[PDB]
């Protein structure tokens, strides 16, 4: 109800955004996946920020469910590996990994939106709302970027780890005879399947009602479509094309260091308050 | 209450037999128990006996040394073990604990004094006597001539407060509001220093890095806690005077306690660091006591016992890793989860106390010093949000540093942690939770 | 054993150049077969430097080495397993001496093992005092 | 029990109700004893304005009778935070509209409560609260009520 | 044991079209690539398809059984009057 | 459509969440009134929320009824589903003439 | 093992022969060797090392006496260490860029977007309805057919 | 279970000093008993007192 | 560490188990999805028709004539 | 698992023989590369970067001087694996 609200939307839109294009960048598979929750977060924030409370804990618990398997998929397939989170060592692992990646497989499209899986329950009626209520011109832009960009990542993750030819060192450990990891894995996989529609008949005990054009209605979709493709596409790479990301250097050391939060947070503040501590010991307590 | 003096002054005998230091413990943990079940107190005095009484402010202190008095003698055992004096260190603790009873249950304010400053020979004794490093002297001097230089003017202002009151009873001072400036400043800038006060805190580095283990415990545990009691009972008589000089107070405590955090945070050695925090919560308690308001004196109350029983647990872990490792600092100390891991966790939960972690007591009084002072003035939330940032800055850094890394390379064989040293870090710890769900007694002291 | 003298060689600039410029190759383009292409062009550049006089290849390694600094990845690769990786040195195993003091019921679980490093001991000494004079 | 799950919710309530019932009835309450406690009762004694300025004992009698008034006072305000405490919650979403007359009565009591022990801080007693009050009675006749500045 | 090191002389440059497709551009831009087949081995389609298997397999594994499940699906609800 | 012709051309674009700016039976011979279904007790013996409290709160309390009848399998209820949102589509569909209305008003008078 | 006492800091050095007892003090050929300034605020005759990237852009594979620290046997230590440990201060390799350039950056981009934020806060886009007809005692809500 | 041996004798020494510093302060109660069921708070109704004073 | 290992090869052949469970995870979560675009087409699209407000007459709103 | 000493002399010389620019009756266990060989400085350094890959570690530039022939190499792996059977 107050000028939080305006200030909670923009913080957290850039938050999305942000880690939307910083997922593009990152090679850490471990990363790549944390950076992707905090993008969906910043979509809980804002919405929440417009006043509604069943669609920020609908997607809430949506998160959850399918963001841990995410997590599960990763350890398995970093244990397996030489215990390196780079996506640039591993590849070609949907023949050579077939249970974990099918438990990928899942929650991924979970994430990119494919109907009727866990996060499009809560995905789409959320950019629904968005679009029905008053929404600002650039929070609505990002509200639909971003999805854009969840899709891109995500496959782009696809293709160096699945689709893609295999990368890997000479000696590898692959292998998904892990049963004891597995077994935890199919619980949250079944739910990633049911959580959306079970949670629908009942958090909503008043269901929101929606009537919008067809142009918007299928924008969700459509940009999807395109960051799926363009997220793909893009990842490929030939003997004589242009490095993108090497070219425009500085934008790209810039989107792929967060816009270098991690440096002002940790190397452009704590050379301050600690020198301070020299000074006053230095001229205090055995000085003056 | 004479139940207690008498007591303990039948068991200094015990000093004297021989092969009796285990004993003392058990008459001195046995006592605590006596006096745990004579709680009826009130705001007003109780258990008149000649000069003797006490309220509900009184008995936790009370309570509180007879605690850690008793833990004194459980840290301390290398000095049984080395039959080092311990006759005559165990009649300094006796003696020292009998000159803490009284000044806690003293009614008049001479009394008071009388106990005061008496008890610390019986410490000056402890630091020269079994104090390990040559800086002792440099340290014994220190504890002994910055309490004395600012308590004998202190005297002054105790004797002209009966030419004008006719008394020193405190109930009867109450009565009374003075007007001078000069006797503001002589009884409060005496207890101002033993608080201490960020810019006269310049004996308590020293004297707790030198002192030996048993002495750090009390330094740490009641003698800070002396000059946070006196002032309890002599602002309730200088509240005009109180007004005009306290944001002078205010502003040194709470910008003394943000700067002795980055202090903290350059550290090297363990007994420094604590040490140093000690005067960062010590200087949020003097802050909130000097707001003078129903919470800032109820939680100052609260966080000096809760306080005293954190700082005195951390230097249980300083000596039982200075033991073995032989030297206390931190670049020795490092990664001590991988000899002692079972010790690990003591060194977190008493770390964590110290940062106002919940569900301890620190927690319960540090909420409410923290109200008053706000209430106080909204310019306070700048600093006391640094303080309260900073003042977990240094404990991750003392806590991780100390326990996480690779071990030490040169570290020679040693032994590991034993029961005794289980069971002492437990009796720190474990009241300072419980007793948040009995806070009704030790809070409400007003 | 062998500790490296600090002295580096010019020739010795120049390879470790060599190999700081291929691995921020392979970082830029990761895959096999672009990375190999690229690879083979950037031993050509130093092969058409080869035969140049020294203080020549003093002016080389300079902006050399300022290009590469300059054109340093935002999120270089390592080998997880090594100086530098996310997975290096988890673990940290305490020194040898922490099993002596084992309670000696507990050392009972393991007689055998116990047998044995007592013998050891034995032949350390030995080891020892001859290695360093005693 | 409409629900197929209402009718299994009940069915547990019998499960958890039934047995400490029994146990309740059949040790607890048969097997115990007859006796009756009671309510302390205060004689109200001679306020502070009564006492002289040497004698200790009669300001003693006073302080300790206006603390004990205090802490009557400090939570039949607490009473009345619970009233609306309660009826926020057991009203809602309509609530707005049952809680304002509690939420009324609230607030007129911090400030009857505030007026007559407010500001005082720790260490407030019977002669301090008398005292704020005859000074805040001169400046009413004065510069009337306050909030409303001086003359 | 663990494994077995295969012979050098099995490897053979050509099998790979993606590698060979390097050799005729350094041919062209005059350079040679020795650690060429080393390569090899990863590029094996037996073992590792290509692509467009690992496309396929990856999206659609199981759709086929997926579809023939909800065959019966729709079966049962007709059988059960509910699709109409 | 968008919102950029309110910021351009003001005068004819009502805003956001317009309340009606023209007498209601303008332009009308006649409009027939509005009635309420539930009454304040039935909406407050289901504890339906005030934002739901609008002219459609019989069909919600109906909705209540069921779904409380056959809780948790609801989708046994997903025909009551329809008409409740079957009906709050019309209010939309209301809200909307409601604005066109007004912005079709609102250019008249400009002309006149 | 010896005390503080006997191992603090000599006053600072004046001459080339203190210079060179100074070095050995503190196990260094005599060019590492350099006090600090002494402006009055000084460390007495103690020398000034490291104070560079930091301690972490030491070599890692050199077989170091004390890894954990990566520091030799006798080798003395920075008055500093405490600032540009591994886990303080310190960093692998220099900075790309200024350190003016990371803040401009960041908060020239977070400036450059709050603006365009609140300038379009007016324009709000909203799907064309009116308000909610709640039903308010005493007023009038029709339908629009007849 | 105590572990506690002969020298825990000498344990009555101290407890000898409770029970005279209990009478000590116990006689000083019975000093006390010129307010006692007199005060305005708690003294007794004017006529018909109880025989034994309460405390 | 895997028990499994391999040098410059694919990974060994996948027990029965294993290679069932890929077509179930893969295949139970496309019967899902099939399943619901055949009883609900009408989420994707608008399950309520956008009404084109332009179409409406000056009459039917009570537009009055100028 | 346990990496055998025999695999690693298997393994050296495997990536060895993939490599063009030596020749495969030469390569031996005791063979110099500079000397023997007719290796180039940039040549030895590329061999080394196959030889960090091939067992996935960092040799460091320090230590790559004492790496004059496969033996060498074959002994530092060990060393690094500690499997001295
Ligand atoms: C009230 C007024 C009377 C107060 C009490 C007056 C008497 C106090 C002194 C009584 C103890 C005298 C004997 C003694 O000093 O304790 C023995 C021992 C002293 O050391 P040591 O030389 O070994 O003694 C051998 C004799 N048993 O014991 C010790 O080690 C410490 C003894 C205490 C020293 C206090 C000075």
């Amino acid at each position: 109800t107050s000028w939080l609200g305006q200030l909670m939307l923009l913080l957290s839109g850039l938050t999305m955004f942000m880690a939307g294009l910083g997922a593009n960048f990152e090679f850490d598979l471990k990363k790549i996946i944390a950076l992707s929750t905090l993008s969906q977060l910043g979509l809980m924030m804002s919405i929440l920020s417009m006043g509604f409370l069943k669609l920020a804990m609908f997607h809430l618990l949506t998160h959850a469910l399918f963001k841990a398997l995410l997590f599960m998929c990763a350890g398995a397939i970093i244990h397996n590996m030489n215990n390196s989170q780079d996506i640039r060592l591993m590849g070609g692992l949907s023949i050579h990994m077939p249970l974990t990646s099918a438990c990928f497989n899942v929650s991924n499209l979970a994430l990119c939106g494919m109907p009727f899986l866990a996060g499009f329950y809560s995905k789409d009626m959320i950019l629904e709302i968005v679009s029905i209520s008053n929404v600002n011109m650039f929070s609505f832009f990002l509200y639909y970027f971003s999805t854009g960009l969840t899709v891109s990542y995500s496959f782009r993750l696809v293709y160096y780890s699945m689709t893609g030819d295999l990368n890997c060192g000479s000696l590898n450990m692959l292998n998904d005879e892990s049963w004891i990891m597995l077994r935890g894995m199919m619980g949250l996989l079944i739910m990633s399947i049911i959580g959306g529609s079970m949670l629908n008949w009942l958090i909503f005990p008043f269901p929101y009602m929606i009537c919008l054009p067809i142009y918007m209605k299928l924008l969700t979709l459509f940009v999807c479509i395109v960051g799926g493709l363009f997220g793909y596409l893009i990842s490929l790479s030939n003997l004589f094309f242009l490095n993108k990301s090497l070219f425009m250097y500085n934008l790209s050391t810039f989107l792929g260091s967060m816009w270098f939060m991690p440096y002002i947070s940790t190397y452009g503040m704590i050379f301050y308050p600690l020198n301070y501590g020299q000074l006053v010991v230095k001229s205090f307590d055995q000085g003056w | 209450m004479l139940k207690i003096i008498f007591f303990l002054l039948f068991l200094i005998p015990f000093c004297f037999i021989n092969n009796m230091y285990w004993m003392v413990q058990i008459m001195m943990f046995f006592i605590s128990f006596i006096f745990l079940l004579m709680n009826n107190f009130m705001n007003y005095w109780s258990e008149i006996s000649y000069f003797l009484g006490c309220d509900m402010l009184s008995y936790g202190l009370i309570l509180l040394s007879l605690w850690i008095c008793s833990l004194m003698l459980l840290a301390s055992e290398m000095i049984n073990k080395h039959n080092n004096y311990k006759n005559l260190f165990l009649l300094n603790i006796i003696i020292l604990l009998l000159l803490l009873i009284l000044t806690f249950s003293s009614m008049s304010l001479f009394m008071f004094y009388l106990f005061f400053e008496s008890s610390l020979i019986p410490t000056l004794f402890l630091i020269l006597g079994w104090g390990y490093q040559p800086e002792r002297l440099q340290a014994g001097l220190y504890l002994l001539f910055y309490t004395l230089l600012v308590s004998l003017p202190m005297l002054i202002g105790i004797f002209y407060l009966m030419n004008k009151i006719g008394s020193m009873n405190f109930y009867l001072m109450n009565n009374f509001m003075f007007n001078y400036d000069l006797l503001y400043f002589c009884l409060l800038c005496a207890f101002l220093v033993k608080m201490p006060m960020f810019l006269v805190h310049l004996w308590l580095p020293k004297a707790h890095v030198e002192a030996p283990v048993s002495g750090s415990m009390i330094l740490a545990g009641i003698m800070l806690k002396l000059g946070g009691y006196g002032m309890l009972r002599v602002i309730s008589f200088l509240q005009l005077m109180n007004l005009k000089y306290s944001f002078v107070w205010i502003s040194i405590s709470l910008v003394g306690g943000v700067l002795v955090s980055l202090v903290c945070l350059r550290q090297t050695d363990l007994k420094a660091l604590i040490a140093y925090s000690s005067v960062a919560h010590m200087g949020i308690v003097l802050s909130g006591l000097l707001t003078m308001t129903y919470w800032g004196l109820c939680g100052s109350y609260t966080l000096m016992i809760a306080h005293g029983l954190c700082s005195s647990g951390l230097f249980c872990l300083a000596n039982v890793s200075y033991e073995r490792l032989g030297s206390r600092s931190m670049l020795i100390n490092k990664g001590l989860l991988n000899f002692m891991p079972s010790m690990t966790l003591w060194w977190f939960l008493l770390s964590s106390a110290n940062m106002a972690a919940p569900p301890t007591l620190n927690l319960l009084g540090e909420i409410y010093l923290l109200n008053s002072i706000v209430s106080w003035s909204w310019i306070s939330m700048i600093l006391l949000s640094f303080l309260s940032f900073f003042s977990a800055a240094y404990t991750l850094y003392l806590y991780s540093f100390s326990q996480h890394g690779k071990l030490f390379s040169g570290v020679y064989s040693f032994s590991s942690g034993k029961i005794r040293e289980y069971l002492l870090m437990l009796l720190h710890w474990l009241p300072l939770n419980l007793l948040i769900l009995k806070s009704e007694s030790f809070m409400l002291w007003l | 054993a062998q500790v490296p003298l600090a002295i580096v060689s010019h020739k010795r600039q120049v390879c470790s150049l060599y190999k700081r410029a291929l691995r921020n190759l392979e970082s830029w383009y990761d895959r096999r077969n672009v990375y190999r292409y690229r690879a083979v062009q950037l031993r050509a550049r130093f092969d058409e430097n080869r035969s140049k006089d020294l203080g020549e290849g003093i002016r080389l390694l300079a902006c050399g080495q300022r290009e590469l600094f300059e054109t340093r990845h935002f999120q270089p690769r390592n080998f997880a397993n090594s100086a530098g990786g996310c997975a290096f040195e988890r673990e940290v195993i305490p020194p040898d001496w922490v099993l002596d003091y084992w309670h000696p019921l507990e050392k009972a679980q393991y007689p055998e093992y116990f047998a044995k490093r007592e013998q050891r001991k034995k032949e350390f000494v030995t080891w020892w005092e001859k290695q360093y004079g005693k | 029990p409409r629900s197929p799950m209402a009718s299994f919710a009940e069915s547990v309530l019998n499960v958890i109700d039934g047995p400490i019932t029994w146990f309740r009835e059949s040790i607890v309450e048969p097997n115990q004893q007859k006796q009756n406690w009671y309510h302390q009762r205060f004689r109200r004694v001679p306020t502070i304005d009564q006492c002289y300025t040497d004698d200790a004992v009669c300001r003693f009698e006073a302080d300790q009778q206006f603390r004990r008034d205090r802490m009557v006072d400090n939570e039949i305000v607490n009473i009345l935070r619970q009233r609306f405490e309660d009826c926020t919650l057991y009203e809602a979403p309509d609530h707005m509209v049952k809680c304002r007359p509690l939420m009324d009565q609230y607030e007129k009591a911090t400030e009857n409560w505030f007026i007559k022990y407010g500001d005082l801080g720790g260490y407030a007693n019977a002669k301090t609260a008398y005292m704020k009050q005859k000074h805040r009675l001169i400046w009413e006749r004065r510069h009337g009520p306050v909030g409303s500045g001086m003359k | 044991e663990p494994y077995t090191v295969p012979h050098a002389s099995t490897y053979k440059v050509e099998s790979v079209p993606q590698l060979v497709e390097v050799k005729e551009a350094l041919g062209r831009q005059g350079l040679k690539d020795p650690w060429l087949r080393n390569e090899v081995w990863r590029y094996e389609p037996k073992a590792f398809g290509t692509h467009r298997s690992r496309l396929n397999t990856f999206l659609f594994r199981g759709l086929g059984v997926g579809f023939c499940a909800f065959l019966a699906t729709v079966a049962v609800e007709y059988a059960l009057g509910i699709g109409k | 459509g968008n919102a950029l012709t309110h910021y351009m051309k003001p005068d004819v674009m009502p805003g956001p969440d317009v309340v009606p700016t023209f007498d209601p039976l303008l332009g009308f011979k006649s409009r027939k009134e509005r009635v309420m279904i539930a009454t304040q007790e039935e909406m407050e013996s289901a504890k339906l929320p005030l934002e739901f409290r609008d002219y459609c709160a019989h069909l919600a309390i109906a909705y209540q009824a069921c779904r409380s009848d056959t809780f948790p399998f609801v989708y046994k209820c997903a025909h009551q589903k329809h008409e409740y949102l079957t009906c709050e589509y019309e209010d939309y569909v209301l809200r909307m003439k409601e604005f066109e209305r007004e912005r079709r008003l609102l250019e008249r008078q400009k002309r006149l | 093992a010896g005390w503080n006492k006997d191992y603090k800091p000599g006053p600072y050095p004046q001459t080339e022969k203190e210079r060179l007892a100074a070095a050995k003090k503190y196990y260094l050929l005599p060019e590492e060797y350099k006090p600090y300034a002494d402006d009055g605020l000084g460390y007495g005759d103690y020398p000034k090392l490291g104070y560079g990237l930091g301690v972490e852009a030491k070599d890692s594979y050199y077989p170091w006496d004390y890894p954990e620290h990566k520091r030799n046997q006798h080798e003395p230590i920075s008055a500093d260490h405490d600032l540009y440990s591994e886990d303080r201060w310190s960093q692998a390799e220099p900075p790309r860029y200024s350190n003016a350039y990371y803040f401009a950056c960041f908060l020239g981009v977070m400036s450059g977007c709050l603006a365009l934020y609140y300038w379009l806060d007016d324009k709000k886009m909203y799907r064309p309805v009116a308000a909610k007809q709640y039903p308010s005692p005493g007023v009038k809500h029709y339908t629009f057919e007849k | 279970v105590l572990g506690l041996d002969k020298r825990a004798l000498w344990g009555a020494l101290p407890l000898l000093g409770f029970a005279i510093g209990h009478f000590l302060d116990k006689k000083e109660t019975e000093r006390m008993t010129m307010f006692r069921d007199k005060s305005a708070l708690y003294g007794r109704p004017a006529g018909s007192e109880g025989k034994a004073p309460s405390w | 560490k895997s028990h499994v290992v391999s040098y410059r090869n694919g990974p060994p052949p996948h027990s029965k188990a294993t290679k069932i469970g890929a077509l179930t995870v893969g295949g139970a979560m496309w019967w899902w999805v099939i399943w619901h675009l055949w009883h609900e087409p009408d989420h994707i699209t608008g399950e309520f028709d956008y009404p084109n407000s332009r179409k409406w007459s000056n009459t039917e709103l009570g537009v009055p004539k100028d | 698992p346990p990496l055998s000493l025999k695999l690693i002399n298997e393994r050296v010389l495997l990536v060895l023989k993939l490599y063009d620019k030596i020749d495969p009756s030469k390569l031996n266990v005791e063979s110099h590369f500079i000397n023997d060989l007719g290796l180039d400085s940039l040549d030895h350094v590329e061999v080394i970067m196959a030889m960090e890959d091939e067992f996935g570690f960092e040799i460091p530039d320090s230590d790559a001087e004492k790496l004059l022939k496969p033996a060498d190499i074959i002994k530092y792996v060990a060393d690094k694996e500690d499997v001295y059977e």
